């Protein structure tokens, strides 16, 4: 399965790995320290196990002799996490404070796992809470129909306006904005969404189910 | 004189650097200006050390400036001496008290020499000063600086009970102004457990929970407070509850899967992870449930076969396309786990019947073919595969190894130069650790490697129109192994730009606050040369290296009586062992833990720099952990002693005597032969390695080695052979 967390510094250079960027910038690697050490609870991660989160490979751990026999050898001797997605997060530090998504990147093989989303709740919820952020806004090309429904319609980001031939190719854009409010953020407010129980933190939880199957 | 200095610094921050570097040079054979210009100047070259000797001269001749704490204090930091950090960071506070940074950086430097008390008074004495209800711009700050604070007294507190209960009442005291809540009750519940406060705690776990239902570790940590970590029953009936409350999430619906026994239950509950994600066509659904296979084998995968082909029998191919396909793709990459390979090839041929567009299934399908041994049509499928995305890396790079298993050269070479194909550089960038990420360059590296020894053999065999053929495969050899070795060596430069991206930060997180970030940079930063992928890279570049060494030895004993952008340069290296050294191997061993160091490694590296006594201490470790039976152990120490008999006089003796005591555990072959057994495939590698040095019987040796192989597949033996002996028969050149 998947797991999500929130990023560390040893998070950073899983986030170089090829199957996360679709055109590949690895200078851009102070500027993800600078992100961690800046605002090292805005951003998060989610991850399976691995050996190597710097290898692209489907990593069989029951087929070692393959990779050797591929050259992945010392011509010697014969016989962690990876981040399937990330939100790289910041205030704006160039006006009320506001966050900005640097980076939001899940891998195409990780595509129907909610994961975009569950990232971008706890990133706004962390903006929200951490840093008071007020805001949140950010552009959208017109035909990036994945982006759009994840920021307008998922998370509920306002449509401003639409910013003709905002694109060099003459693409608009939509311009969006959601603003930031810590009871609209909390996200045991989408645990039933598209589908209602919730933990109260108060009850005697193993108790009450103790009881509960005593019903029955 | 102080002219020389300055003239080095403009002429550096100009560009000039080689003019730069003469006139520092000579200006060395002073003033306190000049001390600070040099120590500047060192420090833009990296040389950090160089630049603490100046700094520190600077002073020591009256410099006023208070500014070069600051600067050596950062460069103390970087290269590690704290006990001197210290010091600069209390003299820098002294000059500019006006700032927290200055407060917080002395606090940080007392932490880490193990001033913990001193720390935190510093801390507390700041906190004081700014009760006055801090500004909204400086709040973000006083929550770090305050759960730094309660970092360093829990530390402090251990197993204490006491000591413990003062950073909870502490940490209850800071909470309304701390906005790091996740860290807080991370805290909070930990100390809870350490109190043996269990309810306290679940609470807690729970109260994470609710904030993040997708992270894993919260439930684990809840199940141990709740006192249930061993009740199947109560962990049922726990996250049934807890998938109520959230629904979306895996963790309630997977972890009952690792646990459950009855077989209808378990039965349903994996019906219900793994079904909806089938319908709405998750390629990924195998793999979320891949570590139960592994983990419980027996028991799920005749449940999920059984349920998964059953939830196919009632899909329409036509009518229900999605959930059709991706349940093939499942049920290919279930039979492929199982090893069924056959059955493997029906189900992904089914998907891609009905839809051809998805590399997912071509590249599951080469790799079925590949466990067929049908290399050529693994090649071709993955190739088919690949022009769905042609700026894809993972499928470019394992593209050109199935070509390269499939001896199809020209392929494997037209495929591998395509993002390169102008002075080897993607997109104008020459340095490609700029550009790539390090897995796309360690597999080019490796593909070379293996084009490069494609040629080595050709031209043996041109050795037995043709004087033309020698010249083109004499030049083939020389660029495939150039520019294995440039690929190899683009990935250290990699990480040490990671090491010296630090230096900004030894202030700068002082000044935004960020401490408790920042000491996790220190101990990522002392880890960096340890990482799987540099140490992959050193350990694969390290027999380019130690071959260049081992062959120049090699043609110098052959002729004793006789009369850039392929990285032409690196391998016509007179140094190849200091080259190795400076560019991989130092800051690997200066790094590397001793329950993680490669003592054959560091054997077979010291062996060819004469350093005997090393050799030694990495023998002696290495029994330590592995026993003295072991053929390893049995063959570093037979090349070890042979060695004591062309190595320094002064320590074949040392050495000698060091080895007084093994003195319990000539035809060396047959005694290891005898002592060792000819099971140790890695210890008869090795004596292959020094056969000629021992000596040991060739011919027997390889004969041993090819027993030991005979399990495995013709072709893959060849394979084997090829990248473990071949190196070591014939030297290039």
């Amino acid at each position: 399965p998947i797991n999500i967390r929130r990023a560390t510094i040893n998070d950073i250079i899983c986030m170089q790995n090829a199957n996360l960027h679709n055109l590949p910038e690895n200078y851009m690697m102070k500027y993800y320290m600078y992100h961690i050490l800046s605002w090292p609870e805005a951003s998060f991660v989610a991850t399976t196990t691995t050996l190597d989160c710097e290898d692209s490979d489907e990593q069989d751990e029951n087929d070692k002799l393959e990779l050797t026999l591929d050259g992945t050898n010392d011509g010697r001797t014969i016989k962690g996490e990876k981040l399937v997605g990330y939100v790289l997060v910041k205030m704006n530090d160039d006006e009320p404070p506001n966050g900005h998504i640097t980076s939001l990147s899940v891998m195409r093989t990780y595509r129907r796992m909610g994961i975009a989303e569950n990232l971008m709740r706890q990133a706004l919820f962390a903006l929200r809470e951490v840093h008071q952020a007020e805001y949140v806004s950010l552009h959208v090309r017109q035909s990036n129909r994945a982006a759009l429904h994840l920021y307008r319609d998922t998370l509920a980001f306002e449509v401003l306006s639409i910013e003709k031939s905002y694109y060099q190719d003459g693409e608009d854009a939509y311009a969006m904005k959601k603003v930031l409010k810590l009871e609209e953020l909390q996200i045991s407010n989408f645990t039933h969404r598209r589908l209602k129980l919730e933990d109260d933190l108060e009850s005697d939880l193993l108790e009450d189910i103790i009881k509960q199957g005593v019903n029955d | 004189v102080d002219s020389l200095a300055l003239k080095g610094l403009d002429l550096y921050s100009v560009g000039e650097k080689d003019d730069a570097a003469s006139y520092v040079a000579n200006a060395i054979r002073a003033s306190p200006i000049c001390c600070h210009v040099l120590g500047i100047y060192m420090r833009n070259t990296k040389e950090y050390k160089e630049s603490i000797k100046w700094f520190t001269a600077a002073l020591n001749n009256g410099s006023t400036n208070k500014q070069i704490y600051r600067d050596l204090a950062t460069l103390q930091s970087q290269i590690g001496d704290f006990k001197n950090a210290l010091v600069s960071r209390k003299k820098y506070w002294e000059a500019f008290l006006g700032y927290r940074a200055n407060w917080t950086s002395l606090a940080v430097a007392q932490d880490v020499n193990g001033e913990r008390q001193q720390a935190i008074n510093t801390l507390s004495q700041f906190e004081k000063l700014a009760e006055g209800k801090i500004s909204d711009s400086e709040k973000y700050e006083h929550s770090e600086c305050l759960m730094y604070k309660n970092d360093i007294m829990y530390k402090a507190a251990s197993d204490n009970q006491d000591k413990l209960q003062n950073v909870l009442k502490h940490l209850n005291d800071i909470e309304p102004c701390v906005f790091d809540k996740f860290g807080l009750l991370e805290r909070k519940a930990t100390i809870y457990m350490k109190l043996g406060q269990l309810k306290d705690a679940s609470i807690v776990y729970r109260t994470l929970i609710k904030r993040n239902p997708d992270n894993f570790k919260y439930y684990k940590l809840l199940e141990v407070s709740l006192g249930i970590q061993g009740d199947n029953k109560l962990k049922k009936a726990l996250y049934g509850k807890l998938e109520q409350f959230y629904p979306r999430c895996e963790p309630p619906k997977f972890i009952p899967l690792t646990f459950l026994q009855d077989k209808e239950e378990l039965s349903k509950k994996l019906r219900e992870y793994v079904l909806p994600q089938l319908e709405r066509g998750v390629p990924a659904t195998f793999s979320n449930v891949k570590p139960l296979y592994q983990r419980r084998k027996s028991k799920v995968s005749p449940l999920l076969e059984k349920i998964v082909l059953d939830y196919l029998s009632g899909l329409d191919p036509t009518q229900d396309p999605i959930p059709f396909i991706w349940t093939n793709y499942y049920l290919s990459q279930h039979f492929l786990f199982l090893k069924d390979f056959p059955k493997a090839q029906e189900y992904i041929d089914a998907a891609l019947d009905h839809t051809p567009t998805l590399v997912e299934f071509y590249i599951l399908k080469a790799r079925i073919l590949k466990h067929l041994g049908l290399m050529d049509t693994a090649a071709g499928i993955l190739e088919e595969g690949r022009q769905l995305d042609l700026q894809d890396r993972f499928i470019n790079c394992k593209t050109v190894k199935y070509f390269l298993r499939a001896n199809n050269i020209d392929k494997a070479v037209e495929v591998a130069s395509l993002f390169t194909k102008n002075d080897d550089s993607v997109n104008g960038i020459k340095d490609l650790h700029l550009v790539e990420a390090s897995w796309f360059i360690v597999e080019q590296a490796e593909a070379y490697y293996r084009l490069y020894l494609d040629r080595k053999k050709k031209l043996d065999d041109l050795a037995s129109q043709i004087a033309n053929d020698i010249k083109e495969n004499q030049w083939l050899v020389r660029k495939y192994k150039g520019l294995a070795l440039k690929r190899f060596n683009a990935i250290p430069k990699f990480y040490k730009q990671f090491e010296d991206d630090q230096l900004d930060f030894h202030s700068y997180c002082m000044r935004k606050g960020t401490p408790r970030a920042y000491l996790e940079m220190l101990e990522w930063g002392k880890a960096l040369y340890t990482k799987p992928m540099y140490v992959r890279a050193m350990k694969e570049a390290s027999k380019l290296y130690f071959q260049m060494h081992d062959d120049r030895l090699k043609r110098k004993s052959d002729s004793l009586d006789e009369n850039d952008v392929f990285g032409e340069k690196l391998i016509e290296t007179s140094t190849p062992m200091e080259d190795f050294a400076t560019e991989f191997y130092n800051n690997y061993s200066m790094q590397v833990r001793e329950d993680e160091r490669d003592y054959i490694l560091d054997f077979e590296f010291n062996y060819r720099i004469g350093k005997l006594a090393l050799c030694f201490a990495s023998l002696n470790k290495f029994a330590k952990r592995f026993g003295t039976t072991s053929g390893l152990f049995g063959s570093m120490a037979i090349v070890l002693l042979h060695a004591t008999r062309p190595f320094d006089p002064i320590l074949k003796k040392v050495v000698t005597k060091s080895l007084e005591k093994e003195y319990s555990e000539f035809d060396w072959l047959n005694f290891y032969q005898e002592k060792f057994g000819k099971n140790d495939i890695n210890g008869l590698l090795f004596l292959y390695r020094y056969r000629d040095d021992v000596p040991i019987g060739s011919s027997n040796l390889k004969e041993m080695i090819i027993s030991s192989l005979s399990p495995l597949e013709p072709h893959s033996q060849n394979e084997i052979l090829q990248y473990y002996l071949y190196p070591y028969d014939v030297p290039d050149y």
